[PDB]
RNA sequence: AAUUAGCUCUUGUGUU
């Protein structure tokens, strides 16, 4: 976030132009590390704002270049350089908080415990930190049939291009039960819906036959046509661009009176608001039109029963939303806040024809107050209007042992509004194995929607899709915009990021092409996923942030890539440079995220399930590190606890956030409130081996006790 | 006739939008978008909105384009009654005042001298200070001793003193104030300030 | 006709034989756009204030005399454009109004405001 | 809307001060009201 | 003898 988001935010910002005028243009923001001042800039130590009560931020620098133009070509364009603009708090132990890479020696001179792993704010000298948030994944096409209304199957897909301040736009693309089967689309923006077809015609295809091309891509099984034909009729009397514009435009948000306003609203809401992802560019009609012609033709395949409806509940659907998100999610309306104000005064200054000091003109107390309130509170939006949003994305840390400050910076938050009838988002999904501890869980009123992450789970931060893009494109890719209609019944479409781009003839050796540069980690970074549909062939790459996956052995015939040499190699670390990069690198595991979890074969122990017995499968591709990584932080103390009944893993992961212990070694310069600890913690005389890496041998909570049972 | 017309307006600054609407006029009648508009009309107490006679709404939202006060009722205009056209016309409408602006608002005042300058008159109240002593006020009879030993900003001339905010006063401040700045006409005070100054 | 519109909102003043608002600045600097031939308000100051006073009620921005029912309603629909008084309370002096009536102007007060 | 009609008595800005009458009356014995804005403070919290 | 509203977390009921 901090690197890359915050940049990408000021440089999108549109510039801004308003008797001259000037420039005033944004870039190259300079941010530097915390400092606090009658006074001189000096660095604060997370313990000095800790015990103060103040915000560990630094503030933010941004270079800007003000030109003011005027008749007879008198203008200059003069730089501010690092210009104040707003303090940005810093999570603790990141690239720039000041207890970076420092050694043990410095942290117990600053009196900072080593084992504190950090990851959370500072907010008025209390500790924040934010939950996960998940949510139903952006530009993707999901079919849910709905018994509760007149729609037989809709074809939901929400969509958002790249961090825009435009809110996140849906297409709904329903069939009506009940002749029959009355397609229609629910274009966002406006308040009435549409069928199809004169969406289509307003795109411009008058030509009906391109018009089912887009829609179908096959001519000897009328079943798709039979189902269309009835919506292709109730659309009879449009023909014409001009005439279809004006029946989408007479339903707008602001219904132009004349005929000319009807077309340029209904003109601007199609070429901007609608389908974003895929673009808002000039004209992008050439391929806006194909995604509509897929989105209505998945609705067909389901309700031809084809293909079965989507879940909601499937893991490879949901994205997890962590603070890099949810600050660049703030900073965007932040920013536009802090453009309108600036807009304001230089429209009031700019009347009397005198030249503003722009110094004057940004106030800093629109960035980093509405960032520290909203950090602060969890209120997460704008101040004025912050119950529309959600609430308590920021809590108070944890502090009372250290295996409930560690469970309570993996959480992960169901944004289901409580107190709801509904069931099904509560269940322990099948498709959260390896990702979610299937025991931690809270047992009040948030039962199932408050969850955990694995052991080995990992989220994946986001990467550019362009590269991805030209090695594709380089390959026998060939483009959505020159190819034959005719061509794509007998091929597979390619889709990245949800956006359906070009087509393929031979998908088994690109599949293949696209694992070995993502195992040599030349052009495919790690976190890229590739997924292949065998019945419908569609081939599936995703870059976007959000998703969960957890490492895994690959296996080639029967046998792991894993031998004695990395295994040797690896023991001998810390001596040597091997580590677990370098067990990447070599293409030995791979992260495997959830939706591609679907298309693969994993064995649960190499020895057990891959040598010559009765034949069972005999084509496992990947292996199981250890079984036991499916469980959390907190389940994993648990000595055997698969002999228990699961509700009592659950109580007990409940407690062990409430075990009396040693918290934190320097509990004696921290003036918290409500702070227990125990005199003589004792190392468990059992122990799992998982809870080696959670540090329980260093701040143990509780006493090997002789218990008698009767 | 031609239609009026409510057009939402800044609260404070309407004086300034009609002077603004003219002069767009005079500026653009020799242009190619001359400003159809007939007249404006701004009340003295209606106050949030100004009356725009034209002959269409069309005519309103061409003409008042670009005008900041007036951006609020740019986008809708509403219907206003022909029967109130009339009453768009109607306006209605040794001695004591009391001062609008200042410290010294709805606080009575005797005329003492009437100059015939006609812009400043003399006035006697009763001070409402605290001589100094807090600030770095009920009425209460003008304490000579107590600011002339606090100190400060203060000047003496027996029973005369000028003191901080260039305040008049003898024996009761005697000080100069605009007719403008206090009303003439419906004070009449009762018997406690003739006490004090069917 | 810009020379009509008052360069600021202070001391302004209406004509009492045209409802004419203007500074009284501008009164003496220009004088009223319809009585300089009748009375001649260039040049001087006093007289100017024995012709128009300060006390006046709300402002009308005509720019249309031919084409408004305000202008026939306030007796202004002849006169040159320019922003005018509602209602406007006060009299003439008595030679002034002799000398208009001398000169063929009947004098009609501005004064539409209610009295109680 | 007393002093207003006192003296004014315009007959239109009448019918907006009784209009947000009517509403500030409505909303002090119920707040929320269907399809109509809520009464709230300078704070973003609708009142009680 | 010194206030309130909101939010968050948590405790008991999870038995056959
Ligand atoms: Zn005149």
């Amino acid at each position: 976030f901090i690197q890359m988001s915050v940049q990408r935010i000021v440089e999108d910002a549109p510039p801004i132009d308003l008797p001259p005028r000037y420039l005033l243009k944004f870039e190259q923001i300079y941010l530097s590390k915390p400092t606090h001042w009658d006074g001189a800039p000096s660095p604060m130590m997370p313990n000095e704002a800790r015990l103060r009560n103040l915000t560990y931020s630094a503030p933010l620098y941004v270079d800007i270049t003000k030109t003011v133009i005027k008749e007879g070509e008198e203008q200059l364009q003069t730089q501010h350089q690092k210009t104040f603009i707003g303090k940005i708090p810093i999570m603790l132990r990141s690239t720039y908080c000041l207890l970076n890479g420092l050694t043990d020696r410095d942290l117990c001179e600053l009196n900072e415990c080593p084992l504190d792993p950090g990851g959370y704010f500072i907010i008025n000298g209390s500790e924040k930190v934010l939950i996960a948030q998940e949510k139903m994944a952006t530009n993707t096409v999901y079919v849910f049939a709905k018994k509760d209304s007149k729609y037989a199957y809709t074809g939901e897909c929400r969509s958002c291009l790249e961090n825009s301040s435009r809110p996140t736009s849906t297409i709904w693309v329903s069939m009506l039960a009940r002749i029959g089967q009355r397609i229609v689309a629910t274009l966002p923006y406006i308040k009435q819906e549409v069928p199809i077809i004169i969406v289509f015609r307003a795109l411009g295809f008058v030509s009906d036959r391109d018009i089912l091309e887009h829609i179908i891509y096959d001519f000897e099984d009328p079943e798709m046509m039979e189902m269309v034909k009835p919506s292709l009729d109730e659309a009879f009397v449009i023909q014409e661009q001009n005439v279809a514009l004006n029946f989408i435009g007479s339903r707008g948000a602001k219904p132009g009176v004349t005929k000319e306003k009807r077309i340029k609203y209904a003109k601007e809401v199609l070429q901007k608001e609608m389908l974003p992802h895929v673009g808002v560019s000039d004209f992008c009609e050439t391929k806006k039109a194909y995604f509509l012609g897929y989105m209505v033709h998945r609705l067909l395949l389901a309700a031809l029963g084809r293909r079965e409806l989507d879940d909601r509940d499937h893991y490879g659907n949901k994205r997890l939303d962590l603070a890099g998100p949810l600050l660049a999610f703030l900073f965007r309306g932040m920013f536009k806040n802090l453009l309108k104000e600036v807009r304001i005064y230089a429209q009031k200054f700019i009347d009397r024809g005198k030249d503003f000091n722009l110094e004057l003109a940004i106030k800093t107390r629109i960035i980093s107050d509405g960032l520290k309130y909203s950090l602060a509170t969890g209120n997460w939006g704008d101040q004025k209007k912050a119950h529309q949003a959600r609430a308590g994305v920021s809590q108070v840390l944890n502090r009372l042992t250290f295996a409930s400050t560690l469970s309570h910076l993996r959480r992960l938050n169901s944004p289901i509004g409580r107190d709801g009838k509904l069931a099904k988002p509560r269940q322990l999904h099948n498709t959260l194995w390896g990702m979610v501890c299937p025991a931690e869980t809270p047992e009040g009123h948030a039962v199932g929607l408050v969850k955990n992450l694995a052991l080995m789970a990992y989220i994946s931060v986001g990467s550019q899709p362009s590269p991805i893009l030209e090695f594709l494109e380089e390959w026998s890719m060939e483009n959505l915009e020159e190819i034959s209609p005719a061509a794509i019944a007998d091929a597979t479409k390619i889709f990245v990021n949800g956006c359906w781009v070009g087509i393929h003839k031979d998908p088994e050796q690109l599949m293949n092409t696209l694992r070995k540069l993502r195992r040599q980690m030349d052009i495919i970074v790690s976190e890229v996923s590739m997924i292949r549909d065998i019945r419908e062939r569609e081939i599936r790459i995703y870059t976007d942030a959000g998703r969960i996956c957890r490492p895994l052995l690959i296996v080639e015939k029967q046998k792991l890539l894993l031998k004695k040499r990395h295994i040797d190699q690896l023991k001998e670390r810390e001596y040597n440079n091997y580590s677990w990069q370098d067990l990447v690198a070599s293409g030995v595991v791979e992260y495997i995220d959830t939706l591609e979890e679907e298309t693969v074969m994993l064995a649960m122990t190499p020895d057990d399930l891959q040598e010559k017995e009765v034949a069972y499968c005999s084509t496992y591709t990947h292996c199981e590190i250890h079984p036991s990584m499916i469980l959390g932080v907190c389940a994993s103390i648990i000595p055997f606890p698969d002999h228990n009944q699961s509700p009592r893993n659950t109580y007990q992961s409940a407690m062990g956030k409430q075990a009396m212990g040693v918290y934190i070694t320097n509990f004696h310069v921290r003036m918290d409130t409500l702070a227990h600890v125990l005199y003589y913690p004792q190392k468990p005389l059992v122990t799992t081996r998982s809870m080696e890496y959670l540090r329980f041998r260093e701040l143990p909570a509780g006493i090997n006790s002789i218990v008698a049972i009767a | 006739d031609p239609n009026l017309w409510t057009v939402k307006c800044k609260i404070g600054e309407e004086r300034a939008t009609a002077i603004s609407l003219m002069r767009k006029f005079i500026a653009y009648q020799f242009t190619d978008t001359p400003l159809q508009i007939k007249s404006v009309v701004a009340p003295e107490h209606v106050k949030g909105y100004i009356y725009v006679e034209a002959y269409k709404q069309t005519h309103v939202k061409q003409a008042i384009e670009g005008v900041g006060n007036l951006r609020l009722g740019y986008w809708n205009q509403q219907m206003v009654p022909i029967k109130e056209m009339t009453d768009v016309l109607k306006v209605v409408k040794k001695s004591w005042v009391r001062l609008k602006r200042g410290i010294y608002k709805d606080d009575i005042a005797q005329v003492d001298y009437v100059e015939p300058s006609q812009n400043t008159i003399s006035l006697k109240m009763i001070p409402r200070i605290d001589y100094d002593r807090i600030k770095a006020p009920p009425q209460r009879l003008f304490d000579a001793e107590k600011i002339r030993s606090l100190g400060g900003d203060v000047a003496s001339d027996g029973d005369f003193l000028i003191f901080e905010g260039n305040r008049y006063s003898r024996k009761f401040l005697f000080k100069s104030f605009a007719m403008s700045a206090v009303i003439t006409e419906g004070v009449k005070p009762t018997l406690s300030e003739l006490e004090k100054f069917r | 006709a810009l020379e009509t519109v008052p360069k600021d909102l202070r001391h302004l003043r209406a004509c009492l034989l045209c409802s004419l608002v203007k500074t009284i600045d501008q009164f003496e600097y220009d004088g009223c756009d319809n009585c300089d031939a009748y009375l001649q308000m260039k040049g001087n100051r006093e007289m100017v204030y024995d012709c128009t006073s300060s006390s006046f009620d709300g402002i009308i921005a005509m720019m249309s005399p031919e084409d408004s029912w305000v202008s026939k309603w306030q007796r202004v629909s002849n006169f040159k454009p320019g922003v005018y008084a509602v209602s406007v309370t006060g009299r003439l002096p008595q030679g002034i109004v002799r000398e208009l009536k001398s000169r063929g102007v009947a004098y009609k007060s501005r004064d539409t405001a209610i009295k109680t | 809307l007393r002093r207003n009609e006192q003296n004014g008595a315009a007959a239109h800005v009448i019918a907006e001060d009784v209009k947000l009458l009517q509403f500030h009356v409505a909303t002090m014995v119920d707040n929320e009201l269907p399809g109509l804005p809520r009464a709230m403070q300078k704070s973003g919290r609708p009142l009680k």
